[PDB]
Order: structure tokens, then C-alpha cells, then sequence
């Protein structure tokens, strides 16, 4: 299945349109549980076709980057280490390595919680978690007209998930804590609203983090 | 628990009319102190070049 998948990422056309499909992950996941020879070396073709094949560098930065998003890269490394006899192996491994030695950069800047709001996995990872990121960005949630501001509104919208709703509380709590301005942006959204409901949200941590930010957003 | 978030939230209440009427105090000091420190210098310089002049 993956040497069908490397015999389409043959042509630049198709590298450009195979993207909807959300292959990356099924490859990185077989690449972490499948340390096979045949396995190893068709997943490092497949991966090298369609970055090496994207002549557009749209599409070229975002095979790098799903890649990096699947954080293929310290895998590579991990089969770097591992003994393979096969250049066919160990070549694209460096080939990938040097690639994807781009897009970790881009990835392993504060856009890791960009990428944790893009993917929804919000969670308490460190970049939510550490102050550094807010007390030198937080008005960036304004950014790609205020996207990172209405992911946040629609998950403490419709998200299931507790931790995504204290999160997302945590995170409007900073915003407004490091941008002023932030707490008229979110009472211009009307964010807020979500936020006072969510004051008596079935779990404890939503309603501490919701009265948090309540605090961090009404007192001074 | 709900009880004592609605205490909180009364210290809360509490803290914001409380500051609030801190904000009232000092804009409305400021305001007078501006007022003095403005008419003077206004006043002051108008008027001696009015007294050189003359």
C-alpha cells in the first residue's frame, strides 16, 4: 500500500493534490510501529517522492511540515541509529533529515500551539502551559483575521473535552493577562459569554479555570 | 463549593467597585491638579509678554 502511495507521489501534479487524502499520519504511524526493511525503505521513498516531487514550495513546506507535525524527524534519527545495510534506506533517511531539518524550526517555534489550535489538540502541553510564550506573544491570537480567537471561541463552543474547555479558559485567562486590548477583543466577540457559562460546567477544573479567567478578565 | 465561588465572586464585586471608585478618586485629583498647573503657566506666560509691550 505504501509503494502505491511512493508510485503516486511520482508526478509534481499529484504530490500537489494528494494532500486531502491525510496520508502523512498512516505513513509516520507505520514508520514508529514498523521497523521492517522493505517497510522502513518504501515509507522514506513514499515521503522523499512527495516532498522532493513538490516544485510547488507551498506544498513542498507542507510535506516537510505534516512530517514534523507527525514528528517524523526524531524517527529518522531513531533509524539513523538503527543497523540498515541498504543505501536506499540510509540516503533518504539524510534526505529527510536535512528536509525536515527546515520545518522543525517553523514547527518548534511558538507555532507549536498554533499547530495544537490548527490540529485541535489542545491540552495542558507546555507551550499552553509556560508564560514565556503569552508574555512575548499573546496578541498574535488576533492573527490570520483573529483564527487562533475563533478556534478558541468554537471549541469552548462545542468541544466535548474538559481539558480543551479549561485550556481554552487558561488560554483567554493569559491572553488578557498579556493584551490589554485582548480583553476588548474578546468582549467584542463576545467570548466571554462561553466562558461565564462554562462557570458551572459540570467539572471542577472547566469551572476553576472558567473563574480564573473571569478573574483575569473582570479584576485588575 | 458554589456557595463560596459566589463569596469569591462577592470579594470580586467587592475588589472592582473598590477600585473603580479609586479610578473616580485619582482622575478627579488629577483633573484639579492639571487644572492648576495649566491656567498658571497659561496665565503666566501671557501675561509677561503683555508686560514687556507695554
Amino acid at each position: 500500500m505504501i509503494f502505491s502511495i511512493w508510485l503516486l507521489a511520482f508526478s509534481p501534479q499529484m504530490c500537489e493534490h494528494l494532500r486531502r487524502y491525510n496520508i502523512i499520519p498512516v505513513l509516520s504511524d507505520i514508520l514508529q510501529e514498523s521497523v521492517k526493511e522493505k517497510v522502513t525503505r518504501i515509507i522514506l521513498a513514499a515521503f522523499r517522492n512527495f516532498l522532493e516531487k513538490s516544485t510547488e514550495r507551498e506544498t513542498r513546506q507542507e510535506y516537510a511540515l505534516a512530517m514534523i507535525q507527525c514528528k517524523v524527524l526524531k524517527q529518522l534519527e531513531n533509524l539513523e541509529q538503527q543497523k540498515y545495510d541498504d543505501e536506499d534506506i540510509s540516503e533518504d533517511i539524510k534526505f529527510l533529515l536535512e528536509k525536515l531539518g527546515e520545518s522543525v524550526q517553523d514547527l518548534s517555534s511558538f507555532d507549536e500551539y498554533s499547530s495544537e489550535l490548527k490540529s485541535g489538540r489542545l491540552e495542558w502541553s507546555p507551550v499552553h502551559k509556560s508564560e514565556k510564550f503569552w508574555r512575548e506573544n499573546a496578541v498574535r491570537l488576533n492573527e490570520k483575521n483573529y483564527e487562533l480567537l475563533k478556534i478558541l471561541t468554537k471549541l469552548l463552543e462545542v468541544s466535548d473535552d474538559p481539558q480543551v474547555l479549561a485550556v481554552a479558559a487558561h488560554d483567554v485567562g493569559e491572553y488578557v493577562r498579556h493584551y490589554p486590548r485582548g480583553k476588548r477583543v474578546i468582549e467584542q466577540l463576545g467570548g466571554k459569554q462561553l466562558v461565564m457559562n462554562h462557570m458551572h460546567h459540570e467539572d471542577q477544573q472547566v469551572r476553576y479555570n472558567a473563574l480564573l479567567a473571569v478573574q483575569k478578565l473582570m479584576v485588575h | 463549593s458554589d456557595a463560596d465561588v459566589q463569596k469569591q465572586i462577592k470579594h470580586m464585586m467587592a475588589f472592582i467597585e473598590q477600585e473603580a471608585n479609586e479610578k473616580a478618586e485619582e482622575i478627579d485629583a488629577k483633573a484639579e491638579e492639571e487644572f492648576n498647573i495649566e491656567k498658571g503657566r497659561l496665565v503666566q506666560t501671557q501675561r509677561l509678554k503683555i508686560m514687556e509691550y507695554y
